[PDB]
């Protein structure tokens, strides 16, 4: 398998004032649990 | 006037006004285009 975001580390924002907050548990941490 | 690049500044380009941070780009504008837009209805870039 728009909005402000940030990856890595580089960030970007949009004039619409919308974003998405990160999870506490990253994919790696989940993989560790499983 | 002159302008400051890579800084939050108030702009008033002939026919275009607003605020933001102006940075150089490589968008393949056509000879008959002045400015472009994002997927949303907001100005994305302008030709000086
Ligand atoms: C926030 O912005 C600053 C700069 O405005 C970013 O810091 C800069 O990050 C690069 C990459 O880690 C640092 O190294 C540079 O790499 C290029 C690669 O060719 C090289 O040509 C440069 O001479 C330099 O080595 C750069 O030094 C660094 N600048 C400073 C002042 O530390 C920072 O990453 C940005 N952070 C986010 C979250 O956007």
């Amino acid at each position: 398998v728009q909005y402000g975001e940030c990856l890595g580390l580089i960030c970007a924002q949009k004039f619409n004032g919308l974003t998405v907050l990160p999870p506490l548990l990253t994919d790696d941490m989940i993989a560790a649990y499983t | 006037t002159d302008l400051i690049k890579n800084q939050c500044v108030n702009f008033n380009f002939n026919g275009l006004t607003g605020t933001g941070v102006l940075t150089p780009s490589s968008k393949r504008f056509q000879p008959f285009q002045q400015f472009g837009r994002d997927v949303s209805d907001f100005t994305d870039s302008v030709r000086d």
